[PDB]
């Protein structure tokens, strides 16, 4: 009973009672209760580590892989990145991707298609739908569209 | 209260000769300081996490404890306080300018 | 295992260190990234940092950060003495059950 | 001896001396890490003393708490077909 | 293929006829992959001055 | 009672209380409660 | 305050033979149940500062 | 209070960016036209808000 009394008095003195990464939607981001924001506090450090690994690899890819290897992996035109500005990561952002991020990105692209669907021409809408199809793991529909 | 109305603020940091030489023509009197002694820092006021028995053996990586006086001091003598900065390692002054920011 | 070593020539396991750091090369006071590898007492590599970022190729992330400290504090730091008390009580209960006559 | 053409090249003795000087802090850090790891699996410093008659069972509360956190912190990296998004 | 390469290099539309064969070196990099390896805290000795 | 007190104190110190693979929809992926994310950790 | 946080120094329980020296870290518990909610707002958006 | 600290850091950095980064660095980071900010009025943060 004394331990309970002291715990309650401390919790009353300081209003702190004991007791979803990315561009995620509102419901999942608002569902985080206590200790979920504490697990996210470690998941974000782990994600920062992986992001640093990713950007370190991406910087190394620009100088070690020849043109042929990249045009074989991606099957698209090789884009040259100037070696002098490789120490700034100026025009490339890297972060880990999860299922929730993919779902919310697909919904955002759908919303953009709905909004600008009759104002802009067909090319922009078709490119957006092609990106949606790429998120759905249909690389052939993207080319056909 | 009101840090804006504070006339001085002294800060200590663990700098090395390489850091000072990163930006030249800013630090003067860089030859009076001992740079090859391999002596660990013994400042009784600066508390850091560097082990007391760690010191780089080479010349331009030696760890020294440099203070920095960020404050206001009237320069022209007319009574208008103008921001100044100052850095000294040990007993030798190595920097004195106006607030660059 | 301490008693494992490949018998052939070009598979022998050796313990090579690697000094990833900054050292002024031209002597002008500008620290330039360097690398160095030595096995035993013989130096076998010394170049500038080949990676474009010009930084140490290590990425360190803490679990629970320590204020203004590079390393981090793990989980079992706060959980200290809780395992001790709980184990000392479970052992007491097991002692009570087993040192009896059933 | 002189592998490069630099005007000032470090010697293996200097690098070894720097490593030796920087060792003690890393030794203390690994002492803390070893203590945490010993608490994790109930061995070494946390090994209960075995005396005849009495028990030596130590519940692994630290390990339980760690296993109830390994999985939620690893799934975000394993949920999407593409890990890094740029 | 060589015709296309020549057009991209100089800019003159030119077709090709095979005369013979030469013997070139070619420093192929067989393996060109990044390596991310989890290291043991007993192996890394980071500078203790990094406040 | 001492075991319960120590368990509660440890769980308060570290907010970790005890207690669908592929391009799956949102409902199934969000239905995963505790220990379901631990079973998925082995299924993966 | 820092000594109270980690139960050492002034708040270090006196160790005498026979009796225990276990001190629950209530201050640390309350501080850890507030570190995370106060840090997430800065880490939730891809762009930290909005001007 | 924590957010006010970060806002002060942000405006301190933004004020420093106007005098230390050259045109080329900014036109490379943003890939848009460089907008000049008068140095005399840099001590007021007149037309920029940061949060």
């Amino acid at each position: 009973v004394m331990s309970q009394m002291q715990n309650q008095e401390a919790e009353a003195l300081t209003g702190v009672k004991a007791f979803a990464y990315g561009d995620v939607a509102a419901g999942i981001r608002g569902a985080l209760d206590a200790a979920s924001k504490r697990e996210m506090a470690i998941l974000r450090r782990l994600a920062k580590g992986m992001a640093d690994i990713g950007t370190k690899i991406c910087a190394m890819n620009a100088v070690f892989l020849s043109e042929t290897e990249v045009v074989r992996i991606t099957n698209e035109e090789y884009v040259t990145i100037n070696r002098e500005d490789l120490k700034g990561n100026f025009d490339i952002e890297v972060d880990i991707n999860t299922a929730e991020v993919d779902n919310q990105k697909s919904q955002d692209l759908g919303f953009m298609v709905q909004t600008i669907g009759n104002t802009v021409d067909q090319q922009v809408t078709l490119k957006l739908v092609a990106r949606i199809a790429e998120l759905k793991r249909m690389p052939e529909l993207a080319h056909e569209l | 209260g009101d840090l804006d109305r504070a006339l001085f603020a002294v800060v200590s940091f663990e700098t090395c000769k390489a850091d000072l030489l990163k930006t030249p023509d800013r630090y003067h009197n860089l030859d009076k300081i001992d740079w090859e002694s391999s002596s660990p820092l013994t400042d009784p006021d600066h508390e850091s996490k560097t082990p007391g028995d760690f010191q780089f053996r080479d010349a331009m990586r030696k760890r020294v404890i440099a203070y920095e006086y960020w404050g206001f001091w009237d320069t022209n003598g007319d009574g208008e306080l103008k921001p100044i900065v100052a850095t000294w390692i040990g007993t030798t002054l190595i920097r004195m300018e106006e607030n660059p920011y | 295992p301490g008693d494992f070593q490949f018998r052939d020539a070009m598979r022998k396991r050796v313990i090579a260190y690697e000094y990833w750091g900054f050292w002024d090369t031209n002597g002008d006071g500008e620290l330039k990234p360097i690398v160095a590898t030595w096995i035993g007492t013989t130096l076998i590599r010394m170049e500038e940092n080949p990676y474009p970022d010009g930084k140490l190729p290590f990425v360190l992330v803490p679990y629970m950060p320590r204020k203004r400290e590079l390393y981090g504090e793990a989980d079992a730091e706060l959980l200290g003495d809780n395992q001790k008390i709980l184990g000392a009580t479970m052992r007491g209960m097991i002692d009570l059950l087993g040192r009896s006559a059933n | 001896d002189k592998l490069t053409n630099w005007k000032k090249e470090p010697s293996i003795q200097t690098l070894k001396a720097d490593l030796e000087a920087g060792k003690p802090a890393h030794d203390a850090i690994m002492k803390e890490i070893q203590k945490w790891n010993d608490l994790m699996k109930a061995e070494g410093s946390a090994k209960p003393p075995k005396v005849k008659g009495r028990s030596q069972v130590q519940p692994k509360l630290v390990r339980r708490q760690a296993e109830w956190r390994y999985a939620p912190l690893s799934e975000p990296f394993l949920s999407s077909p593409k890990l890094f998004k740029l | 293929k060589e015709a296309v390469n020549y057009f991209n290099e100089t800019g003159e539309a030119t077709y090709a006829i095979q005369t013979g064969t030469t013997e070139v070196e070619v420093e192929k990099a067989v393996v060109n992959r990044p390596t991310v390896e989890m290291l043991d805290p007993n192996n890394v000795v980071i500078d203790p001055s990094c406040n």
